[PDB]
């Protein structure tokens, strides 16, 4: 059938200021099936509160969707997105990069 | 092709008391519908259902539940009978394309305060005039049926032990001649030479669809149930 | 300016469990204001954009009840595509669908829609005609046929160019203060060394609605299309968008370059140059 | 608001 | 909105003469109509769907045009019969914003009556050998235009005409009955006053 692989993008809500509440986002698009796993991370750790957006896709089919939780970025804090996918062998991790 | 059936077809409630209809499809058809109509008019939406185990309401909800057990099944609830309710319903079924609905034969429900004015016709059978035949070589008989409440019946008439079709006319709706007495009337008409014949036999037969067993009824007098009441009559010179 | 009402369908058969996956949502432009899943336990049509809420439970359980009769229509459909393609039971396959209209600036009809996909392949679409179907293949054709007799084209026509555009109006008029804004974006440039001859520009566009926007690159004024990674247009959560355009370009030539932003609200289109 | 009709495949 | 409205009352047509039932209706979006049918003990059933172009679908001579400027969808036949005598439903059909439903008029009776060519009235006095005293008048063999009075007095009872077919050869003959408790009072005046 038909199979195409997420393009992922983590990123904040507003310009990030350190200490400053905000939200990290991270969204996946342009995949199919529906089917998807995605996580965002703190210092490599599962961050537990992460809500997403309902499952919706574009004119050509393709399926997105908005993962995101509320945060405080610090400047030592590492922050990203992991996702897996039927065509993805091993969960894709992206990093988070205000400089971006 | 696509059929519906309904049951009971007919029913005499009392106010106050508990009725259900049934409807029963086997064509596949996930929609299904209640409509009431009244004095043979109207075709009024009670409720609906779209899947098993889902159920709608209709236009005129108010009165009524009813319950969708499967695909095949759906149920018309009256909890609390009043004369209001007092009609003919008709179940109906359909597919995705819904404006094309197959209905069933319709139940008649009539609610009534009281179950003692229910009472099964008297049936009489109207002989011949000697004038008809002998101008017009034609013989009509006429069949009346009197006495009876409900107006739930059924006129049939037999010759020679079989019913006949050609040569009856009976009326369409049965006459009130009082509050609690409906009249009903039919002709069978035959040639001077078949009533002149003494072999054969002339039965009208009106079908009474009355109480139920479960109904129950005093120790006074006899239980109007379902039955039949025939008048006879056999062919004379 | 120009407005769309659009619902997305997507059904998903599961074989490892008792029931395919439904999941329903309907937008406005780019605000989504209901949505339904056929998994949560509310099993009702919800609420997705303040403005929807005012609408009253004659509303809420009339797009209830439609819903479920989508969802399961849909369920049926996962059956009835597994034996038009003549395939088995055990694998998972998915039933996608949308439809709506388009508004031009004065709210009146435009363009309508009415359309599916199979596995991620286009099925079967209303075509522009309005009257007509399209169907890429024999399955297709058998779907086209039933519809055909059931002059489903033409109720279709009645509520795109009815109902839809008159609730698409309604919603906006609800939902002004959202619905008909107008964000212009807010853009800047970042520039990074990727080797000791190359260096990267990229051009940002933020907090802008609706989603439409355009970004191009442009060297000594000419499109540079060929060369340019443009990200997808994405949601920053508070209902405006984001998008970048970057090209790799030879150190020393920065300034060669143009990024050029164009957006509704932008009273006139926005000219970029690193500095 | 929905269509309230529901064609199948 | 969302209604529609028939032509109100019995609509009596000679067998032969067009057949023409009014429905209009009001309707929020493009309409769909159709008309659907009863014979007396039987269930309703579909006869014809407004659709497939301009204003004009159908069924068995019936066919009907719908108008949308004047929101009119009439049936109409070129030569009625007498199996045409029924109830006759007129129904919109929702489906745009609500959930797919027929809303059905009230009903148009239609009663196709015969064309009597040699129309022999008379009334017959019949009697009940089972009861003494009991008897009834029949009027029969009359012309379809002539009216059957309606009772005026209480305990006396007057039928619908009705129309009766005999199988030998095209006999088809109105009939009325009357009867009563009244001590005594004759056929000869009963039937009176078309």
């Amino acid at each position: 059938m038909i199979q195409r692989t997420p393009k992922i993008q983590v990123y904040s809500r507003h310009p990030a200021e350190n200490g400053k509440s905000n939200f990290l986002n991270c969204y996946v698009s342009g995949f199919h099936p529906s089917d998807i796993e995605v996580d965002l991370l703190k210092n490599g750790e599962r961050i537990e509160k992460v809500e997403h957006s309902d499952l919706s896709f574009s004119k050509d089919w393709s399926f997105y969707l908005l993962y995101y939780t509320e945060f405080t970025p610090t400047e030592k804090d590492e922050y990203a997105c992991r996702v897996n996918h039927v065509t993805l062998s091993q969960p894709k991790i992206v990093k988070w990069d205000r400089d971006m | 092709e696509a059929a519906v059936t309904q049951s009971p077809r007919s029913k005499v409630a009392v106010t106050g008391g508990k009725v259900t209809l049934s409807c029963h499809q086997t064509n596949n058809h996930d929609y299904m519908y209640w409509y009431r109509q009244d004095t043979g008019h109207g075709l009024r939406l009670i409720h609906y259902s779209y899947v098993a185990d889902s159920t709608e309401k209709g236009d005129i909800p108010d009165g009524y539940k009813a319950s969708r057990p499967s695909q095949e099944n759906f149920s018309l609830i009256l909890e609390l009978a009043s004369l209001s309710q007092t009609a003919v319903y008709f179940c109906a079924s359909s597919d995705w394309v819904s404006y094309e609905q197959y209905f069933g034969p319709g139940t008649r429900l009539t609610v009534l305060e009281d179950l003692r004015n229910v009472t099964p016709p008297k049936v009489s059978l109207f002989e011949p005039s000697k004038a008809e035949i002998a101008n017009k070589q034609k013989a009509t008989l006429v069949c009346l049926a009197r006495g009876f409440f409900p107006d739930h019946v059924e006129l049939s008439w037999w010759v020679n032990g079989k019913e006949v079709h050609s040569g009856v006319s009976t009326d369409p709706q049965a006459y009130k001649e009082s509050n609690y007495s409906y009249a009903l009337s039919s002709r069978l008409r035959v040639s001077a030479t078949f009533w002149h014949n003494p072999r054969n036999h002339f039965r009208c037969q009106v079908q009474f669809h009355g109480l139920s067993e479960e109904d129950k009824w005093p120790e006074g007098s006899p239980k109007p149930v379902t039955q039949n009441i025939s008048a006879e009559a056999w062919g004379r010179a | 300016g120009s407005h769309s009402m659009r619902y997305f369908f997507t059904s998903v058969s599961r074989p490892g469990r008792g029931e395919p996956r439904f999941i329903a949502v309907g937008y406005v432009d780019d605000t989504q204001f209901v949505r339904f899943d056929s998994d949560a336990a509310s099993q009702r049509m919800e609420p997705r954009a303040p403005w929807i809420e005012q609408e009253g439970p004659e509303y809420w359980d009339g797009e209830t009840r439609k819903v479920k009769a989508h969802s399961q229509t849909h369920r049926v459909d996962l059956g009835t595509l597994r034996g038009y393609y003549n395939q088995s039971e055990a694998g998972s396959h998915t039933v996608q669908r949308m439809y709506g209209c388009d508004v031009g600036s004065d709210w009146r009809f435009l363009r309508g829609y009415h359309q599916y996909a199979y596995d991620g392949k286009d099925y079967i679409a209303l075509k522009e005609d309005l009257r007509s179907w399209t169907a890429a293949d024999m399955a297709a054709q058998t779907t086209k046929h039933k519809w055909e007799a059931a002059h489903v084209a033409e109720q279709l026509r009645a509520y795109l160019e009815g109902t839809c555009v008159e609730w698409l109006r309604r919603y906006l008029e609800n939902g002004k203060e959202t619905l008909q804004r107008t964000d212009a974006p807010k853009t800047h440039m970042t520039h990074h060394a990727v080797s000791d001859h190359e260096a990267t520009l990229r051009c940002w566009a933020l907090s802008f609605y609706p989603a439409e926007i355009t970004l191009t690159w442009q060297r000594d004024g000419e499109d540079q299309t060929q060369d340019t990674e443009l990200v997808e247009t994405r949601p920053a959560g508070d209902g405006t968008f984001q998008k970048w355009a970057a090209v790799v370009v030879p150190s020393g030539q920065e300034q060669r370059y143009t990024c050029h932003v164009q957006h509704e609200g932008l009273p006139k289109p926005l000219t970029l140059r690193w500095e | 608001a929905l269509w309230g009709f529901f064609p199948v495949l | 909105m969302d209604s529609v409205t028939q032509t109100e009352g019995l609509v009596t047509l000679t067998e032969g003469l067009p057949v023409m039932l009014n429905c209009t209706y009001q309707s929020t979006y493009s309409p769909f109509l159709f008309w659907y049918v009863q014979h007396l003990n039987e269930a309703p059933k579909l006869l014809l769907k407004s659709f497939t172009d301009n204003k004009r679908p159908e069924h068995q001579g019936f066919h009907a045009t719908l108008h949308k400027s004047s929101s009119s969808f009439h049936l109409q036949k070129s030569s009625a019969q007498l199996s045409d005598s029924a109830l006759y439903y007129c129904a919109l059909f929702l489906a745009s914003s609500s959930f797919s439903k027929l809303v059905f008029g009230q009903g148009t009776s239609l009663s196709v009556v015969p064309n009597i060519q040699n129309p022999e009235p008379a009334v017959y006095q019949l009697k009940d050998p089972r009861s003494q005293d009991s008897t009834l008048c029949l009027f029969t063999d009359f012309d379809s235009q002539i009216n059957v009075p309606k009772t005026m007095e209480s305990g006396t009872f007057i039928t619908d005409k009705t129309v009766l077919d005999m199988k030998a050869m095209d006999s088809k003959s109105n009939g009325a009955i009357a009867w009563s408790n009244q001590t005594s009072f004759t056929c000869q005046d009963i039937f009176k006053e078309t």
